[PDB]
RNA sequence: AAAGCGUGGCCUAUCGAUCCUUUUAAUCCUGAUUGUUUCAGGUAAGAGGUGUCAGAAAAGUUACCACAGGGAUAACUGGCUU
RNA sequence: GCCGUUGCGACAAGGUCGUAACGAGUAGGAAGGUCGUGGCGGUUGCGUUGAAGGCUGAGCGU
RNA sequence: CAACGUGAAUGCGAGGUCCAAGUGGGCCAUUUUUGGUAAGCAGAACUGGCGCUGUGGGAUGAACCAAACGUGGAGUUAAGGU
RNA sequence: ACCAUCUAGUAGCUGGUUCCUUCCGAAGUUUCCCUCAGGAUAGCUGGAUCUCAGGCAGUUAUAUUCGGUAAAGCUAAUGAUU
RNA sequence: ACGUUUCCGACCCGUCUUGAAACACGGAUUGCGGAGUGCUUGUCUACUGCGAGUCAAAGGGUGUUAAAACCUUGCGGCGAAAUGAAAGUAAAGGUCAGUCUCGAAUUGGCCGACGUGGGAUCUGUGUGUGCAGCGCACCACGGCCCUGUGCGUGU
RNA sequence: GUGAAAUCGCUGGAGUGGAACCGGAGACAGUUGAU
RNA sequence: UAGUAACGGCGAGUGAAACGGGAAGAGCCCAGCGCCGAAUCGAUCAGUCUUUGGCUGCUUCGAAAUGUGGCGUAUAGGUGUAAGUUUCCAGCAGUGUCGUAUGUCCGAAGUCCUUACGAUUGAGGCCAUAAACCAGAGAGGGUGCGAGCCCCGUUCUGGAUAGCGGCACUGUUGGUUCGCUUGCUCCUUGGAGUCGGGUUGCUUGAAAGUGCAGCCUAAAGUGGGUGAUAAACUUCAUCUAAGGC
C-alpha cells in the first residue's frame, strides 16, 4: 500500500530468485588464477609475447565510435598481400588473420600495412636449428638481447591532440553553415519525390 | 546500525509502534502497485498524472546509437581549449576547437562567446550557435 | 561568477566577500576581478584563478582577526532553492496549475505521459 | 434602424474513464538498405459504454458439509421499554 | 524547599552556573541513557594469594 | 518623483518548507431536533466531556458537582459536609 | 485414502510482539473504491529546522450588511375551518 | 529493607472494546528459547570527500602479516538541455542614438545574465533610534528566450 | 565439574475469627555508624 | 547497454540484443565438381621389437566399383609456367634445467637461581653502556590453567634422498617428405520432402509472427537467406542454410 509521493515499484523479485543466487566472493582468486595462468603460459612459450598473436588496428563501427580505432580481429589478406607477408608466414611468425574482414579503403588497408611493416621490423627470429642459421633468422648477438613482451603486442596510442591555432579565413566566414545543413536534409527528404515529378514530366 | 533503529526503543511496548487498533497486517491494501485503478486511484491521479493509458509511435527495436547527439553550448566552448592552445593563439589565429574527438555532435548557442574569435569543428550546428561564433568573429566549420 | 559580479559593484571593490558556502569556478565565467574572499572550502579551479587575479583567500579565524566585527564585509550564499530535490517539491503534481516534477523511474512517451496529462486521455490538468 | 442581444432550451436534474473499434482533419509524421504506391502505425477532435452510473466478463444447492472470525450480528436466559 | 523541561542570560565550554515560568496522558512521534547483552579493530587493567557462574549483608541511582 | 507620518479596545513575536506515525467501530451530557407508544432504542445540530484521566464530593458508578496531576511541607479553600 | 514435495501456500481475520527516564501528543470525520471488520485521500499529530523581528486573534468596539427561525398574522394572499 | 503489629488506602493481570474486577478470552508453577529481519529499488533527512564535475565497472599491474592494502580508465553510470508521437528543432537581452517603404522593419555604439517591491548583513550620515546607498538567500509581481501547438502574415 | 528457580523435609522464632498478597505512616524486633 | 526498445484484461506485471570496455583466443574436415583410379582397409599366418602393443609381407581369407584411399572445400581449388624456399612425426638412452599439495630423513635457544603452586608456563634476577639465550623460528598444539626457550612443530622465497614428471641438447631406432609462397596462364567451383508458403499448437521482449513442431503444399540456380511493419515494383548491402570436428 504505497502512501504519499512515491515512485512507483519495480523489483523483480516475483520468481523464486532464491534457487539462482550467484555471489563474487571469489573475484580476488580468479585474479591470481588468471595471473598464475598467464605466467605458466609465458614460462611455456618463452620467448614469444605473452599476449600472443598480434592483432590489427580497426575503426568502430557506427558513427557514435567512427573516431575511435580499437584492436581487431586480425589482419585481411589485402593487408597481408599490402605488406608482402604471406598468410602461411603469418600464422607461423605469430600474426592474427582475420579471413572474414576485407579492405574497401586506402586510408585502412594502409594503416595495417604499416601496423605489419612495424612488426617486421621489431620481430626477431630464431634459427630453426640452433646449430645453423639461415636467411631470414637474426643475427646472434641480436637473439641474446631477445626478451618476452608483456601486454598488447604494438599497443595503440589514445592521446588526443589539438589542431594548430590558425588565421579565420573569409571564405570560411561567408558559408552558411545551418542553411547548408538544412538544405541538404530537404534535398534528401524530398529526393524521391523529384524524382517522380521529373517522370510525370517526361511522359507528358 | 541495529542499536539505532526504532526496533531497540520499541521494546517494552505491545503494538511495536504499528498501534492496537489497526494492527501491522500483512497485506491490508494488496500488493504492488495493485488497484491503481480503483482504490488507488486518488493517490495514483494525485502524484503519477499520465500513468494510464498509451500515447505515440511504437519503434520496435529502437536504435539508441543513431539519436545519440551529444551537445555543447557555445559558452562552454573556451574552457574546451587547454591552456596551451590559448597561449599559442596570438597574432590574430583562432584556436580549433574540434567537438568531434572532444566528444559532442552539435554545438548550441546557450549564452555568450569570449573576445579570442574561435573555429569551431562540429558535426551539427544550430542557427543561434553559427551566428554567435560569427558575430564574435570565428567560423564553424563543418566535419562528417 | 556571483563573487566576481559582488565586488564588481559600486563601493564592493575593496570589501571582504564572506560565504560560508563552497566557492566553485565557473567555466562561463571569462574575467576574474581582484577578490578578496573568506570561506570554508574553495574549489581548486577557483583558488587558482583568484590568485591569479591578485586575489586574496582567507579562511573563517583569519577573518575573526581582519573583521572581529564584520567591518567591511559582503555577506554571501548560494542559492538554497537550487537543488533536484526542491524540484519535486510544492502542490502534487496532479494538481491543477502544478508545475511539480513527479518521481518517474525513466523519461520517455511511455512513463507516465497519458491519462490526466493530455486531453486526449481523458483530462489534463 | 440602432443601442444591443445570441456559444442551445428563463434557472435549479436530464449523464460516462483507460484499452479497442470507427469517423473527420493535414497538400502532416513514421515504417530505421534507397525510393514510389498500397497497407499499417501516430499527433488533434468526436462517436460506439460501462444505470453497481470514478466504469470486474459471471447461475444454483448443501440437512454430507469445511475453515478464519464475529457477541460489530440473529435464535434461549438476563437488562431498558410496555 | 528539591528534581527536571522550556525560554533567556553569564562565563576561556560535548561544561558549569544563574534566572522566570512550567510538569495529565492511550494510539503515536522524537530525545537522553558512565541502563543492560554478544562480537570485531584498538586501548585500560584484574586473575589458582582464586575468574566466570551461583546464594545473599552495607550502600549508590527517579 | 515630492510632502505628510502610524488613525478603535485588549492580548501576543510572526511566517516558510520538508519527512513521517497512529486514526478513519465511538460513546455520554445541558439545549434544539427526526422516526418510534416507548426504550440504558435509532438518527442529526452547537459546545463540553469520557475514550486517553487520575484527584475531593454524589454510600457505590467512564460521563454527574468541584477541580485536572513532578516530588515534599505550611496556610487557605471549591463542591460537599459537621 | 495415505506418504513426501511444491510449501515458511495466501489470509482485508484471531493471538502475541521482550529495558528505563524526559518532552510533545491524537482519531473514530471528508471524498473515491464489488467499499461497509479493509484501503487510498484530506484532516488531526511528531520531528527537523529555516527566514525574519507587528501583524495577527474561537474576545470586544465602530461602521455597514446578510437571513425568514422563535414570536406575530390569518378583521393581509394560499390552504383548512365553527 | 519481602519479620510482627497497628491507622488510612487497596478488585487480577494481558487483550479486543464506547465500555473489563467482570458471569468476555489466555494465564497451575519454574527454568531456558521466543517475534519489524536480509537484500534489491526508490525518496527525504543527517554526516564526510570532491565539485561542473564526481564515481569509476569489469579488467590490468603489483602485493607473502597475498581474499587486504597500493597504483591504473580517449571509452561507462549520474550530472552539465529542453521540448515534440515523430521528422526534428534547441534556450541574450537591456539601454541610448539613428535610417526608414513607419512597418509582424532595419543600423550602430555601450552594458551584458532582465525590471520593480520587500530583503539579514554591509557602507555613509544624523540623533537606543532615523534617513540614504549597494543588496545575499528567499518571496511577490512582471519582462524576455527555447520547444510543441492554434491563429496569422509578409521580407 | 558448577549445581539456579519452581517444589519439598527438618530445627528455631513469630502470627493465625469466611482468602492471602500490596502502597503510605509510625512502633517493636533487628542491622549498622560514631574526630 | 538497462529495468532500456518491446510485450501485457497496455492491468498486475514482464523484458532482451548490437555497438562500446575487457578475460581467453586456434583453426579446420567432408559430400559435390574434377584428376589418380583400388594407389585404401579388417581378421588370420609367419618373422621381428622397447611386446596389455607396434612394425614387415608373393600368408590365407574378406570389405570395397551401389566405390575405400590420395589431391581438394569458399580464404576457394586445379593445370602449366617463372622465380624464390624446402622437412616432419613417434619411441629409446644419455646430458644437464626445472616443478612436485609425492614418500622418507634432518634443525636455534634455560627446565639456570630466588619465590609461588597440588602441579608452572605465574612473580623477581641473571656482566655490560643496549642484554639470560635463540629469533629468517614470539603460528598452532601437548605437557598437572598460563611456555619462543620441556616436546612435536614453526622459519630457513628450507636441505638430503628415492619416485614421478615437464623442458632443452646430444645420439640412436622406425616411419615420412617430389613439397610450400608469389606472379602470369588456362580450367573449375558446392548438401531436397530440404527451403519457402498456408494453417494449427506451444514458446519469445519479437509487436501483420522471435524460436520449435504437426498436417497440406512444395522450390530455384547469381539462385537462396537476411536487412525487425504486410505487399508489389525499385536502389543496394551482407552472408552461403538444409553435413562434420
Ligand atoms: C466503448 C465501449 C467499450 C469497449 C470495450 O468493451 C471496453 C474495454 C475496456 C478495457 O479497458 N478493456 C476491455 O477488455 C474492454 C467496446 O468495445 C464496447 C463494449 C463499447
Amino acid at each position: 500500500a504505497p502512501r504519499g509521493n512515491q515512485m512507483l515499484g519495480n523489483a523483480h523479485f516475483r520468481k523464486h530468485w532464491h534457487k539462482r543466487i550467484k555471489t563474487w566472493f571469489d573475484q580476488p582468486a580468479r585474479k591470481l588464477r588468471r595471473r598464475q595462468n598467464r605466467q605458466a603460459k609465458a614460462v611455456e612459450i618463452a620467448p614469444r609475447p605473452v599476449a600472443g598473436l598480434l592483432r590489427s588496428v580497426v575503426r568502430c563501427p557506427q558513427k557514435r565510435y567512427n573516431t575511435k580505432t580499437r584492436l581487431g580481429r586480425g589482419f585481411s589478406l589485402q593487408e597481408l598481400k599490402a605488406a608482402g607477408i604471406s598468410q602461411a608466414q603469418a600464422r607461423t611468425i605469430g600474426i592474427a588473420v582475420d579471413v572474414r574482414r576485407t579492405n574497401k579503403t586506402a586510408e585502412g588497408l594502409k594503416a595495417n600495412a604499416d601496423r605489419l611493416k612495424e612488426y617486421k621490423a621489431k620481430l626477431i627470429l630464431f634459427p630453426k636449428k640452433a646449430s645453423a642459421p639461415k636467411k631470414g633468422d637474426s643475427s646472434a648477438e641480436e637473439l641474446k638481447v631477445a626478451a618476452q613482451l608483456r601486454g598488447d603486442v604494438l599497443p595503440l596510442s589514445h592521446t588526443i591532440t589539438f589542431d594548430e591555432p590558425r588565421q579565420v579565413t573569409d571564405a570560411e566566414r561567408k558559408v552558411e553553415i545551418f542553411r547548408l545543413l538544412r538544405k541538404e536534409r530537404a534535398d534528401k527528404k524530398y529526393r524521391g519525390k523529384r524524382e517522380k515529378r521529373a517522370r510525370e514530366a517526361a511522359e507528358e | 546500525a541495529h542499536a539505532l533503529r526504532k526496533t531497540r526503543k520499541l521494546r517494552g511496548h505491545v503494538s511495536h509502534g504499528h498501534g492496537r487498533i489497526g494492527k501491522h497486517r500483512k497485506h491490508p491494501g494488496g500488493r504492488g502497485n495493485a488497484g491503481g485503478q480503483h482504490h488507488h486511484r486518488i493517490n495514483r491521479d494525485k502524484y503519477h498524472p499520465g500513468y494510464f493509458g498509451k500515447v505515440g509511435m511504437r519503434v520496435f527495436h529502437l536504435n539508441k546509437n543513431q539519436h545519440y547527439c551529444p551537445t555543447v553550448n557555445v559558452e562552454r566552448l573556451w574552457s574546451l581549449v587547454p591552456q596551451e592552445v590559448r597561449d599559442k593563439a596570438t597574432g590574430g589565429k583562432s584556436p580549433v576547437i574540434d567537438c568531434t574527438k572532444l566528444g559532442y555532435f552539435k554545438v548550441l548557442g546557450k549564452g555568450l562567446l569570449p573576445e579570442t574569435p574561435l573555429i569551431v569543428k562540429a558535426r551539427f550546428f544550430s542557427h543561434e550557435a553559427e551566428q554567435k561564433i560569427k558575430k564574435a568573429g570565428g567560423a564553424c566549420v563543418l566535419v562528417a | 561568477a556571483k563573487l566576481a559580479r559582488a565586488v564588481q559593484k559600486a563601493g564592493n571593490e575593496n570589501k571582504t566577500v564572506v560565504t560560508l558556502s563552497t566557492v566553485t569556478d565557473d567555466a562561463r565565467l571569462y574575467t576574474v576581478p581582484k577578490i578578496s574572499v573568506a570561506a570554508l572550502h574553495v574549489t581548486e579551479g577557483a583558488r587558482a584563478r583568484i590568485l591569479a587575479a591578485g586575489g586574496e583567500i582567507i579562511t573563517l579565524d583569519q577573518l575573526a582577526l581582519k573583521s572581529p566585527k564584520g567591518e567591511n564585509t559582503v555577506f554571501l550564499q548560494g542559492p538554497r532553492s537550487a537543488r533536484e530535490a526542491e524540484k519535486h517539491f510544492g502542490p502534487a503534481p496532479g494538481v491543477p496549475h502544478s508545475h511539480t516534477k513527479p518521481y518517474v523511474r525513466s523519461k520517455g512517451r511511455k512513463f507516465e505521459r497519458a491519462r490526466g496529462r493530455r486531453a486526449s486521455r481523458a483530462y489534463k490538468n
